[PDB]
């Protein structure tokens, strides 16, 4: 090869293939459907409904129940659009302190 | 010198596999009195690990006083990580020889740059079934506490 | 018994298991000074070639790049190696340029029985490699004739071109002013005859025992001639003549 | 720029000794006034190269034993000499200066053995560069065995006399002003090992409780000495060692620390972990490197020690709460010339600086806050300076600071944890009643 | 976590982000960061990697007492402690200088086996979620949780063909396995061999 | 380190808890309740 | 700093400490607590 | 001006240290006795059964001073073992 040599090219492989929107949308109306039918059942048709209610400082601390368990849900799913785990940890340690006497408070004066 | 298609150099983001490069490097020639353009279509460009991966020829896009520079196109890394060398080396005979190379390392997809959960088509009925079950156990959750 | 236990559990710790691994108390530390040579006499950008089981402390210690270490997940990387120090010098110099290789080095016990050098494990090397490249390297020829492992001087002609042996044994003989070196782990007698001479490396370091040798790889020619042709023309100069003979060579290209 | 011609040297006379691997110049002249209003200034020339790496410029009279106010200014460069009386403007007086450089001459074969004996190579000028006309001029040369000139001038009388244990020159009895047009280069035999200090830096840590004052140096150390040729062979160097070989090799074997008057728990430390092979006898640490360091090897290491803080502070007359630090600036190797020196004083946690005050120039100083041990707030105070060109034995100076202490932060310290310790016993009440 | 070295195994580099148990390092790191910022202790960090086992060589002996505590009274849990303190079969992989992965990876062996037994014993979810978790930080630091994954499966099996069924067993091993698992998939060394 | 061994190197290292071994798994033998099998198992 | 011998001793008095603190302990509790 | 500096220096007394540092490690371990045996009081009343503010006046109270041992045993041991203040 005193003089020149042949030209060479890296051949790729090919990537994995997604597939076809409709079908994916398909399939998402399919739960979406099945998770209202879920809570249609709940509500009405078996008779599983609010029957009492805690009031007062009991509705509170209710509050405050409802507000921990639904506040972790907000900061997974913050989580899980590109949120560092080490401040995931810290909103996380921030919001069981209150929330654990809270919800344990709640959990003895009602039952 | 070698760098990124858009500009940015090695040092500031290394590079990764399946990324865009540019490879650029100037020739003169002295006739005894003065540097002048060398204007040379034999010349080639290797990036090779042990052995060539890619063998480029170089075309001239650049023009100066007394220096010709030839580039390569825009082309892709290679798809495995490793430790490359950009090699350069004009050798034939009735003329001087010229060498030049440089070892970069040429790292692995870090977990942040894979696509997303939700670019994805084929992975739009995974996050419904998992929005769907958490929204389903919070109205659990609530309601178990409120009923007799 | 309870106290027996502590007298027992303290005696066996204090005895057998509280060693340190990078200092033979017999307080001999051979590692750390060629490592430490290694990490401020050569440059950040140096390749460094042993064999798998010292890797992560030339990783650790020297700071420098090496080519095999000690989580072995490339069985054919290490193949490499074994062949490159089981090859005449010819070969390894081909087989470590191309992985852009500077420096090589090698254990040897042989001046304080150390029994751990690379010398004794050199029949790994020989499996490792000859699994892959029958034809390459055979471990029938490393023996001798009857069938022994030997590095005296009723030695095979393919051990004492090997790399190892050459790199190993190479002022060895020498070190004793009689001239008859008495090997320690092997107990076999070492004439200065025996070991031939090492043309493509030259040693660049040696520890104060003998124990870690450091050679570096010879840069190519400059006029494209092999070095052994360069050895030969340095070791035999003046009586190595010839009046006249017509080269036989393949017609010019 | 040239200043303005007051002076004529009526006698001049140089001696350059090249003995202890750094030249000293130390030019001795006498100087007349040229009768004009009475004026107070000398410029002494260096040279743009050489000026660029001097350590050491003073000038005192030969009759008094007092300096005078020698300073540097800031393409020949000049230096300020100044007289504490005006002198007349007809008067003779003699005076003396002493320059220490920094540059060492290269070794000319560059490649010998390790049994050989090097030569080095120095290029000076013959004919002195003055900023006034001289009228009579002497060069010699000491401190070696055995000089040899290189390429010599054809002319006779620019040319060296050897001496039994000198190398002097033939005196010119004319020589005009801003005359550099001859380099000469000559060769001297030169056997010791040209120690070179890299990077220095020094940390000196005060302490008022222990009442300690620990040292901690880490060098980085080179040989400038000719490489060996044909690589190293630990065959040759422990054969030559078993006879009477020894005696000025130019590798280094052992370096010999001066400490203070009074050290205790030495330690000698390498990036690699502990050696082994050191000695502390009375007021001498020797220390033997991993590997002896031939021509072109660096060695890197650290070394420590502890004194009493009795024998370097000293409490005020007037207050109790005023302290003066007097810390030594250099002691290493006996001769050694050290390219950058960081020097490092930890004040205690509350520590307040109102005076500093060194001997040598240095380049820069500045005052930060460096945390340690059970530093819980703000830690130490770090008063960092910066010297550039130093050598071991000569540059020998005590940097004085002058801080105050008071009691009402010296018992801070043990109140800083008591806070922690009761901030933790009060978190785990609360941890454990609710 | 994305590490390439690329000064190993030279002409073909090594991925160290999927080829590592990221476990011991990051508690010595935790711990390094703790003693430099909440203490104020800045220690060294190769005295930290030292130095690791010996004191992580009292936390396997409180856990093996807790662990003691279960299987008979809190006396005879102390003994246990103290054969495991000063035993030279523990001693051998857990002196001064060794910084390997079994020096981190026999106390939560112990860890994890106690909170099984605390949830096997009882039947509380609470108590196999705590397993889970330090079965998922054994995964993470050591290659030998091979050994939990087939032993607690064994006990739960000998307790199910003995004809000691209850409703305990199946409430702490489902809890057990389903979070287990699941973490135990997210340490990217380990993948999808626990379904493979 | 992947070999077998002999039976010095068990009192070696366990000095007397050796011989109660075997004695405290018949003793567990004798009363089985839940976690004496995964201590048996273990074993 | 502390020699090997010092230390040596030093291990073997924390193990007969801690080997005879246990005894006690047992011994106070099978005859203190209801049997 | 260094000379005056250089002048005061000398002129003045030595310094004199407060607690030598060869009779350190007996304050060091009769500190050490003294810090837990009052920080184990605390810690029997924390436990002990009584009025909430009777708990924390005996807590605080005998907390302060253990604090204060601890702190001032946590010098003259960090001196003793060889790395000072
Ligand atoms: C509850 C904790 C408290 C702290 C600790 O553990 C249990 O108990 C400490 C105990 O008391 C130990 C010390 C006891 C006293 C010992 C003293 C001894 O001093 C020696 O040093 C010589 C040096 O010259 C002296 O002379 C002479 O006096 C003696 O020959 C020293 O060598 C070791 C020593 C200091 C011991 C080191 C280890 C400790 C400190 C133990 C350890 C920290
Ligand atoms: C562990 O360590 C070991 C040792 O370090 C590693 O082992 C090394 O791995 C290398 C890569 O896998 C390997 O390199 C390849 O070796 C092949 C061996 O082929 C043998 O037979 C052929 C004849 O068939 C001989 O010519 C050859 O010399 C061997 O004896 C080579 O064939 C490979 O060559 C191809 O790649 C190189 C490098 O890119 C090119 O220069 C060469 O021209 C070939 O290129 C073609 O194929 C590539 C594939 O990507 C294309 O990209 C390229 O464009 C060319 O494509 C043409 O040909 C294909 C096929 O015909 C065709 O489809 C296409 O259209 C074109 O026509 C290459 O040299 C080393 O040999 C191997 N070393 C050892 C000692 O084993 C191991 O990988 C490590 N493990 C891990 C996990 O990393
Ligand atoms: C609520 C409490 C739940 C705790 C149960 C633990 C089980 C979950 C394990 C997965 C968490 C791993 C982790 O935290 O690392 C996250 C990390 C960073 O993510 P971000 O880029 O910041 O954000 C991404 C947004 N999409 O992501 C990764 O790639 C991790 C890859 C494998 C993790 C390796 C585990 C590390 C070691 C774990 C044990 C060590 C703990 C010691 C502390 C003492
Ligand atoms: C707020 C204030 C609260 C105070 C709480 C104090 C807690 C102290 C716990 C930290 C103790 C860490 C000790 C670290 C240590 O021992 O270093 C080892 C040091 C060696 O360092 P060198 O590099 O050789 O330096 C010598 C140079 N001449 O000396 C030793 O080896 C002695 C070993 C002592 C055993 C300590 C065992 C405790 C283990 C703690 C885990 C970390
Ligand atoms: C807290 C109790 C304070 C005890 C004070 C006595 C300390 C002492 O004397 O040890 C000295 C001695 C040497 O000091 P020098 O280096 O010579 O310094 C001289 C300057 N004066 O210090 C040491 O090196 C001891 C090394 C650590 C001891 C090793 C054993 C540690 C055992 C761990 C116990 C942890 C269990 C507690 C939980
Ligand atoms: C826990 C109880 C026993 C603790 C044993 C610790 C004694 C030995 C510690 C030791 O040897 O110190 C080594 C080392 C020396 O530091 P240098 O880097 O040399 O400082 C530079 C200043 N020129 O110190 C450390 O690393 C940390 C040690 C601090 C912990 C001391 C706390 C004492 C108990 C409170
Ligand atoms: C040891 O000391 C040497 C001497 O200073 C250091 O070498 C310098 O390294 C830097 C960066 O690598 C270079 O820019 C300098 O030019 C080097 N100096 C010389 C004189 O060569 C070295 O970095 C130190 N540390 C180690 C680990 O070797
Ligand atoms: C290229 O450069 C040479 C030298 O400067 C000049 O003579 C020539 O005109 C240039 N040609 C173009 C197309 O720019
Ligand atoms: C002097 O030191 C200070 C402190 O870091 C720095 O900011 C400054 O730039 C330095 N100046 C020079 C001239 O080195
Ligand atoms: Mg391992």
């Amino acid at each position: 090869k005193f003089g020149i040599k042949p030209e060479i090219h890296h051949i790729f492989h090919a990537e994995p293939k997604r597939v076809a929107k409709p079908i994916a949308v398909i399939f998402v109306l399919i739960i979406f459907i099945t998770i209202l039918s879920l809570i249609v059942t709940w509500l009405n048709s078996c008779a599983a409904a609010f029957n009492n209610i805690p009031t007062g400082v009991t509705a509170v601390y209710f509050l405050g129940f409802i507000a921990t368990i639904v506040g972790f849900e907000v900061i997974f799913a913050r989580y899980y659009l590109g949120t560092s785990i080490f401040e995931t940890l810290f909103s996380s340690l921030y919001l069981g302190a209150p929330g654990l006497l809270t919800s344990t408070k709640f959990l003895r004066s009602f039952g | 010198v070698h760098s990124h298609a858009d500009g940015t150099s090695y040092d500031e983001e290394p590079y990764k596999i399946k990324d865009k490069v540019i490879y650029s490097v100037g020739f003169s020639e002295w006739n005894g009195e003065e540097w002048l353009p060398h204007i040379a279509d034999d010349i080639q460009f290797e990036l090779r690990q042990v052995d060539p991966y890619y063998r480029l020829t170089l075309s001239p896009s650049g023009n100066d006083s007394e220096t010709q520079y030839y580039t390569t196109g825009e082309f892709i890394l290679p798809d495995r990580h490793g430790v490359f060398t950009f090699l350069t080396d004009y050798r034939k005979i009735g003329l001087s020889f010229t060498t030049d190379k440089d070892v970069k390392a040429i790292r692995h997809l870090a977990n942040d740059e894979y696509p997303r959960s939700w670019e994805i088509s084929n992975s739009w009925v995974y996050i419904s079934a998992i929005c769907g079950v958490i929204v389903a156990w919070i109205f659990f959750v609530v309601s178990f506490v409120t009923t007799s | 018994y309870l106290y027996l236990f502590v007298f027992h559990s303290t005696w066996v710790t204090r005895t057998a298991y509280s060693s340190p691994s990078v200092v033979l108390p017999s307080l001999i530390d051979d590692f750390r000074e060629a490592y430490y040579w290694l990490r401020m006499n050569s440059d950040e950008d140096s390749k460094v070639a042993a064999w798998w089981d010292y890797g992560y402390q030339i990783g650790g210690m020297a700071d420098r790049t090496t080519l095999v270490d000690n989580n072995t997940w490339n069985n054919t990387h290490i193949a490499i190696v074994g062949k490159a120090m089981a090859s005449p010098e010819e070969k390894s110099y081909e087989i470590l340029k191309e992985h852009d290789v500077d420096y090589v080095l090698v254990i040897f016990g042989g001046l304080i029985g150390f029994g751990g050098d690379d010398i004794n494990k050199f029949l790994w090397m020989i499996r490792i490699s000859e699994g892959i490249w029958p034809e390459e390297i055979k471990e029938r020829d490393f023996y001798t004739a009857e069938g022994e492992y030997r590095v005296d001087a009723r030695a095979s002609e393919t051990m004492r071109n090997s790399l190892l042996y050459k790199m190993s044994y190479k002022d060895f003989p020498q070190l004793f002013n009689g001239g008859q070196a008495t090997d320690r782990v092997r107990q076999q007698m070492i004439t200065p005859l025996d070991v031939p001479p090492l043309d493509y490396f030259d040693e660049v370091f040696t520890s104060e025992n003998w124990m870690v040798r450091i050679y570096q790889l010879k840069k190519d020619d400059a006029q494209g001639r092999t070095l052994r042709d360069v050895g030969e023309l340095t070791r035999s100069s003046t009586k190595t003549r010839r009046s006249i003979k017509r080269p036989e060579l393949g017609l010019r290209v | 720029y040239e200043p303005p011609a007051t002076w004529e040297n009526v006698d001049y006379k140089r001696t350059i000794d090249v003995s202890n691997a750094y030249i000293s110049e130390t030019i001795e002249i006498t100087i007349k006034n040229i009768a004009s209003e009475p004026a107070t200034e000398y410029f002494t020339a260096f040279e743009s190269g050489i000026f660029s790496k001097v350590s050491f410029f003073s000038a005192y009279f030969t009759n008094e034993a007092t300096f005078l106010n020698s300073q540097l200014l800031a393409e020949i460069r000049y230096g300020i000499i100044q007289f504490p009386n005006a002198i007349s403007p007809q008067e003779e007086v003699s005076l003396v200066i002493k320059s220490f450089y920094n540059t060492v001459g290269i070794p000319y074969p560059e490649h010998v053995g390790m049994s050989e004996e090097q030569h080095l190579l120095w290029e000076t000028n013959r004919l002195p560069l003055s900023a006034y006309d001289t009228k009579k001029a002497s060069f010699t040369l000491i401190g070696s065995s055995s000089f040899e000139e290189y390429h010599p001038p054809n002319d006779e009388s620019l040319l060296g006399k050897a001496n039994g244990n000198s190398f002097e020159f033939g005196p010119w009895e004319d020589i005009p002003r801003f005359s550099s047009n001859e380099t000469l280069a000559i060769v001297y035999s030169h056997n010791a090992p040209l120690n070179q200090v890299v990077n220095l830096r020094r940390d000196i840590w005060l302490s008022h409780w222990a009442s300690t004052i620990q040292f901690e140096e880490y060098y980085e150390l080179t040989n400038k000495a000719a490489k060996l040729s044909k690589g190293f062979s630990r065959l040759e160097l422990m054969k030559q060692i078993q006879t009477q070989n020894m005696r000025q090799t130019h590798f280094v074997t052992v370096l010999d620390m001066l400490l203070p008057e009074g050290a205790t728990d030495h330690y000698f430390t390498d990036l690699v972990g502990l050696v082994s092979t050191s000695h502390a006898e009375r007021d001498h640490f020797f220390i033997r490197p991993r590997f002896p360091i031939f021509g072109g090897w660096n060695y890197n290491f650290t070394v420590g020690w502890t004194n009493k803080l009795s024998d370097f502070l000293h409490v005020s007359s007037g207050s109790d709460e005023k302290f003066v630090a007097s810390i030594p600036i250099l002691n290493g190797p006996p001769d050694t010339v050290y390219d950058n020196v960081e020097l490092s004083v930890f004040l205690p946690e509350g520590a307040e600086i109102f005076d500093i005050d060194s001997p040598v120039p240095f380049t820069n100083v500045s005052i930060e806050t460096q945390k340690s041990y059970f530093d819980l707030n703000k830690g130490h105070v770090k008063l960092t300076f910066s010297y550039r060109n130093l050598i071991s034995q000569v540059a020998n100076g005590q940097v004085l600071i002058k801080y105050d202490y008071p009691k009402s932060s010296f018992f801070k310290k043990p109140l800083s944890i008591a806070c922690y310790i009761f901030t933790a016993l009060m978190g785990v009440f609360v941890l454990k009643t609710l | 976590l994305n590490w390439f070295d690329d000064r190993t195994w030279y002409p073909l580099g090594r991925v160290t982000g999927g080829t590592l148990y990221p476990g011991l390092m990051t508690t010595s790191a935790f711990i390094w960061h703790a003693l430099r910022n909440w203490l104020g202790l800045p220690i060294d960090i190769r005295n930290v990697c030292v130095l690791f086992a010996p004191l992580f060589s009292g936390v396997t002996a409180w856990a093996t007492y807790e662990f003691t505590k279960e299987i008979k009274d809190a006396s005879a849990g102390l003994l246990a402690a103290g054969f495991i303190a000063i035993v030279p079969g523990y001693i051998s992989r857990s002196v001064a200088g060794s910084y390997d992965n079994e020096a981190i990876a026999i106390t939560l062996l112990m860890v994890t086996f106690m909170f099984w037994i605390k949830a096997q014993k009882t039947g509380s979810i609470m108590h196999a979620t705590c397993a889970a978790l330090f079965y998922f930080y054994m995964v993470s630091a050591w290659g030998g949780y091979v050994f939990i994954t087939n032993l607690i499966p064994l006990h739960v099996f000998l307790l199910i063909l003995m004809g000691r069924y209850s409703s305990k067993l199946y409430s702490a091993y489902t809890t057990w396995y389903a979070i287990g698992t699941v973490a135990s998939m997210q340490i990217p060394f380990v993948g999808f061999l626990p379904i493979r | 380190e992947h070999q077998p061994v002999s039976w010095p190197a068990f009192f070696f290292d366990t000095h007397f808890l050796i011989w109660l071994f075997p004695a405290g798994v018949f003793l567990l033998f004798l009363d089985l309740k839940d976690e004496h099998v995964f201590v048996i198992a273990y074993s | 700093m502390i020699s090997d011998e010092q230390l040596n001793s030093l291990a073997i008095t924390f193990g007969i400490v801690m080997m005879t603190l246990i005894v006690i302990y047992h011994a106070v509790d099978s005859t203190m607590s209801p049997k | 001006t260094y000379e005056q500096l250089y002048k005061e220096f000398h002129s003045s007394k030595s310094f004199q240290p407060f607690i030598h540092l060869d009779t350190q490690p007996k304050f060091a371990i009769c500190g050490l006795i003294v810090t837990l045996a009052v920080l184990s009081s605390a810690l029997f009343a924390v436990g002990s059964k009584s009025s909430y503010i009777k708990k924390l006046f005996f807590y605080t109270i005998l907390s302060v001073i253990g604090s204060l041992f601890a702190g001032l045993t946590t010098v003259f041991a960090s001196n003793s073992f060889g790395v000072y203040v």
